[PDB]
RNA sequence: CCGGGCACUCUAACGGGACUGCCCGCGAAAGCGGGAGGAAGGAGGGGACGACGUCUGGUCAGCAUGGCCCUUACGGCCUGGGCGACACACGUGCUACAAUGCCCACUACAAAGCGAUGCCACCCGGCAACGGGGAGCUAAUCGCAAAAAGGUGGGCCCAGUUCGGAUUGGGGUCUGCAACCCGACCCCAUGAAGCCGGAAUCGCUAGUAAUCGCGGAUCAGCCAUGCCGCGGUGAAUACG
């Protein structure tokens, strides 16, 4: 029935959830193009449905917070990991070996002081 | 970059085509970061070259690396009060990445306005072994043979 | 030049503040003032006691007080004269209901402020200061200290030049977060200008 | 062709009102409106009696090339007689807005004099 | 450009508002 | 100059927007918070004495 | 500028000297530490040692200087070139 | 319905875990003890009191909140809820 | 939006969790490379943390301080001007010189902080700045506040440009007692240099650079492109 998982990259909250169905896509009310349209890298959110391949099996719905759309679809990738192993455990053979079930430990650095960005130091003369 | 090799990022296979190489040249294209535009500027000629000779792009796009993918350079070497420019091999992970570079300078030169047509130029005459970028590596080769006395200053 | 407070390094992990009341926006730089002003205030009129704490709690409308010292008698009067005297006196200047409270420095060679006021008043007496550090440092490890260190800078002995002395003895981990080291400071000023005074007294890893 | 100057015929209006001295893109942006002109329209794309009616409006709305430039020197004359501090910067041809005299005046200074 | 008040750009990297650029 | 100008910044002045904030610790009148009165200096000063409640290195 | 909904400001006890010398005509050239205020139509034909910070420096009020502060026409820096 | 604010979380703690039983001594609801988000105000200052800008140390003020709400004020309760220990690190609010 | 629930996220406290823990091999060991699991693997990332001392470094202008020095003055008040000058020279920044762009309109997506004489919703007038009203907010609930770049469509068509906004003329809004020197912002007009920059030279190895925007401190105002942070997108390369 219900299915569910957790999406966080780089503050971008997903909260994703697998009906079975044809593989629908609600994104905040919205369709996974209508909300990522024009997105180029928004293709390969369900890739981990197409590493286990229940495309037309669950139908998606997802909200996210927090972040670009681009963390938005990071957070979304890991949703998708998360209820398929909820789903079928099984599934983590053929994700783990993906990659799709760890979280990017990516996040933008805390920038210094003294620091322009996190490491851009003031060009210097002496 | 004194203890280990710092090996080489995993670069994540591109949407259209799967592939990471296309995810490279990508990059080169990519400018702050706006791999949104860089993506299209592409695909879009992934669509031009598919429209003027139309193959399979990313079968003219390898095809157009391999017609300017280096394998001979030189390097700079100041012994004593002259200084050398050894003919140098070129690794795998080198010959793209130059060969990349120079393609997408090339691309970076043409007349046309938008960028996705001198990409659509550049690659074609790539994969034709014409224009610039070809012309880089093979100024570069031959200028790296040119001076092959100094080969075994070699290091 | 270089180196971390080590009690302000250590707040809220094994140290704690000095003066613990909740204010807002509108009255914690007001509540601040009078609570500033009370640390000086009690300062020379315990000094002579000893002081070692002054911990200023904050009630409702009354500042709760509470004074570290060796000499309760000397800080209380002629059998509580000075503490109602102070206990007065101070909530003249708060304004508000002064609670006043003392509390002994149980073995005060582990008290690094009172450490550092008795090798002030040596050293402000002409003492050997080499030799008042060592003496110093001596009995504050001899009092059970896990690991001690006493410092002076300046114009050490009434020499036109500065000097930075110190004598330590047992472990001072001052990295040690958790390392309880109970710091000391001591303005010792001379005829000749300024000497300055640093105890610090390791006491428990807790 | 208009009131000082001519408008480039493969530009567009909205940008050859501009290249009137004394009209930028809000003048430009508006006398088309007054005049009801359409501003896609190239100058080589303009009807006379559209022209004609921008014409004698914008050289009746402001005064744009000549008349312009003399009050503007005019503005700039009347300063420096009364000898006011703004007159004294003119005089000087010095940075007359509160610029940081010691560097970056170049733009009201010219070269460099080292 | 970002510093050309007219521009609604410029008011944004001028953080404020105009003509060019609404509230 | 100090005392009468640290002095002076107390009493009220003809025009209210003369009136700026000195440290009420060490009077200065540069780097001078509002939160706390007090200058950088005294608060960082204050800071590790321990006698500002909550205050401490923040160090995330 | 000064918000014209406020009014324009002018020294009052500057600008009442103004209108008392009106009274009495023309004449009490009238020295001012006063380099804010903005010249009124009274002050044409007026005279005025504004100060410039150490010196009330006269300036005769003509109308061409009406709509201007007083201390414009007293210029606080002397400039003279380098060398 | 009331607040808690205080710099430490553990007075909270010890504050809010007190007064959680008090209306649990006597009444409900005890709404449980809900940490509201801890309002922070940092401080950065130069460490050198003269020049070097660069060297900075950074101070912060964690405001802790904690609240905790009564649905039935169950006045048997409310002389207890008047009835309060207040540690000297700790404010309060009132509601229902 | 509500009732309704705490599921979920989040909020903020306590814990667990990564310890070469485990398997292979090397190694006397230390450890080392491979692998397994694992969210995290070999210092998981980033912080705070700066030894003896060195630089007779900096600071007497934060403070305190020995000493020397002035007392109808070098002290204190007021007024104004200066610290903003300006042939010049250097450092550090911002904006650019364009089509991977610029402009317009619509449409998204954050974080982190701030706010009772402050955020000011919202409304009206006003080209706008802003002004007149005016609720909530007393703070996860009111607001600041729109994130911006991004996406859609439109225009521009290589142009010193619909690039560039410097300067300057004028007309205004706000703060302020007062914006001349000496504020900012709005509007009109003006539309400078600048076509990627010699010698040389800087930073950066990952969510880094680069780029986009957001908040706060001081502050009435702001001369803030600074500073401290916050987040969006997001790289290339490391032979050695
Ligand atoms: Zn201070």
């Amino acid at each position: 029935e219900q299915y569910y998982g957790t999406g966080r990259r780089k503050e971008a909250v997903a909260r994703v959830f697998l009906r079975p169905g044809n593989g629908k896509v609600t994104v905040n009310g919205q369709d996974f193009n209508e909300y990522f349209q024009g997105l180029v890298r928004a293709v390969a959110a369900l890739e981990p449905l197409r590493a286990v391949d229940a495309l037309g099996h669950f139908d998606a719905y997802i909200t996210v917070r927090g972040g670009g759309k681009s963390g938005q679809i990071d957070a979304i990738k890991l949703g998708i990991a998360r209820a398929l192993v909820q789903y079928n455990p099984d599934y983590r053979a053929k994700l783990k070996p993906l990659g799709f079930l760890t979280r990017d430990a990516r996040v933008v650095e805390r920038k210094k002081y003294g620091k322009h960005k996190a490491r851009r130091a003031p060009q210097y003369s002496k | 970059a004194r203890r280990r090799r710092a090996e080489v990022r995993q670069l994540q296979p591109d949407l259209v085509y799967g592939d990471v190489l296309v995810t490279a040249f990508i990059n080169k294209i990519m400018r702050d970061g706006k791999k949104n535009l860089a993506a299209r500027i592409f695909y879009d000629a992934c669509k031009i070259i598919q429209e003027k000779t139309g193959q399979e792009p990313l079968k003219v796009f390898k095809q157009a690396v391999e017609n300017v993918k280096p394998r001979m350079e030189v390097r700079s070497r100041r012994v004593g009060g002259a200084n050398y420019q050894v003919p140098m091999e070129v690794s795998p992970r080198r010959q793209q990445s130059l060969a990349l570079r120079w393609l997408v300078q090339a691309a970076n030169q043409r007349p046309e306005r938008r960028a996705a047509v001198r990409i659509a130029h550049e690659l074609m005459d790539a994969a034709e072994g014409k224009g610039g970028a070809v012309k880089k590596k093979e100024d570069v080769e031959r200028m790296a043979e040119a001076n092959r006395a100094y080969a075994h200053y070699r290091w | 030049g270089n180196k971390i407070h080590p009690i302000g390094f250590r707040l809220g992990i094994t140290r704690d503040w000095e003066s613990r009341w909740y204010a807002g926006k509108k009255q914690y730089r007001h509540l601040l003032l009078e609570d500033q002003r009370i640390r000086g205030l009690l300062e020379k009129e315990l000094y002579s006691a000893g002081l070692a704490r002054v911990d200023i709690e904050r009630a409702a409308d009354n500042v709760a007080v509470t004074v570290h010292v060796a000499k309760p008698g000397v800080v209380i009067g002629r059998g509580g004269e000075r503490i109602r005297v102070l206990r007065e006196e101070l909530a003249k200047l708060t304004g508000k209901n002064v609670a006043l409270n003392v509390q002994e420095v149980q073995n005060p060679n582990l008290s690094a402020p009172l450490v550092a006021q008795r090798v002030a008043e040596q050293i402000e007496r002409r003492f050997a200061v080499r030799r008042a550090i060592k003496q110093a440092v001596q009995r504050v490890m001899e009092s059970g200290a896990k690991g001690a260190k006493v410092i002076v800078s300046g114009r050490i002995g009434g020499a036109e030049q500065a000097r930075t002395e110190w004598a330590a003895q047992g472990r001072v981990p001052l990295h040690t977060l958790r390392a309880n080291i109970d710091y000391g400071f001591a303005l010792a000023r001379t005829t000749y200008g300024v000497l300055g005074v640093k105890a610090y007294i390791f006491l428990g890893e807790v | 062709r208009i009131a000082g100057v001519e408008i480039p015929r493969n530009k567009r209006v909205d940008v050859a009102l501009t290249y009137i001295y004394g009209i930028g893109k809000a003048r430009a942006k508006e006398a088309l409106e007054k005049t009801g002109i359409n501003p896609a329209t190239r100058v080589k794309d303009l009807t006379e009696a559209e022209v004609v009616r921008l014409r004698e409006y914008v050289e009746n709305t402001w005064k744009l090339e000549g008349e312009l430039r003399a009050e503007v020197a005019a503005n700039i004359k009347r300063l420096m007689d009364i000898g006011c501090y703004r007159g004294l910067r003119h005089r000087r041809g010095l940075p007359v807005r509160g610029q940081r005299t010691r560097t970056n005046a170049r733009t009201r200074k010219g070269p460099r004099k080292t | 450009g970002k510093g050309d008040r007219r521009t609604r750009r410029g008011k944004i990297w001028r953080g404020t508002y105009g003509k060019y650029r609404p509230r | 100059a100090r005392k009468a100008l640290i002095e002076k910044a107390k009493r009220t002045p003809k025009f209210k927007v003369r009136a700026y904030t000195r440290c009420v610790r060490c009077g200065r009148a540069r780097s001078v918070y509002r939160f706390f009165g007090l200058c950088r200096i005294c608060l960082r000063e204050l800071a590790h004495k321990g006698q500002l409640p909550g205050v401490r290195k923040a160090s995330w | 500028p000064r918000s014209l909904k406020k009014g324009v400001f002018v020294d009052d006890h500057l600008l009442e000297k103004v209108l008392e010398l009106n009274a009495k005509g023309e004449k009490r050239l009238i020295k001012t530490w006063s380099r804010r205020s903005t010249i009124v139509p009274e002050m044409v034909g007026h005279t005025i040692a504004v100060y410039n910070g150490k010196q009330h420096v006269p300036v005769y009020i003509t109308e061409n200087m009406v709509g201007h502060k007083l201390g414009e026409f007293a210029p606080t820096r002397t400039y003279r070139g380098h060398g | 319905r009331i607040k808690l604010r205080g710099f430490d979380h553990k007075t909270l703690d010890a504050s809010a875990q007190k007064i959680v039983e008090a209306a649990r001594r006597s009444g409900a609801q005890v709404s449980g003890p809900i940490p509201l988000p801890t309002r922070v105000r940092r401080f950065t200052v130069i460490r050198g009191p003269f020049k070097h800008k660069d060297s900075r140390e950074h101070f912060e003020l964690r405001t802790h909140n904690r609240l905790v709400d009564i649905i039935n004020p169950n006045r048997k309760t409310i002389e207890q809820l008047m009835t309060l220990d207040l540690p000297t690190g700790v404010e309060i609010e009132i509601k229902t």
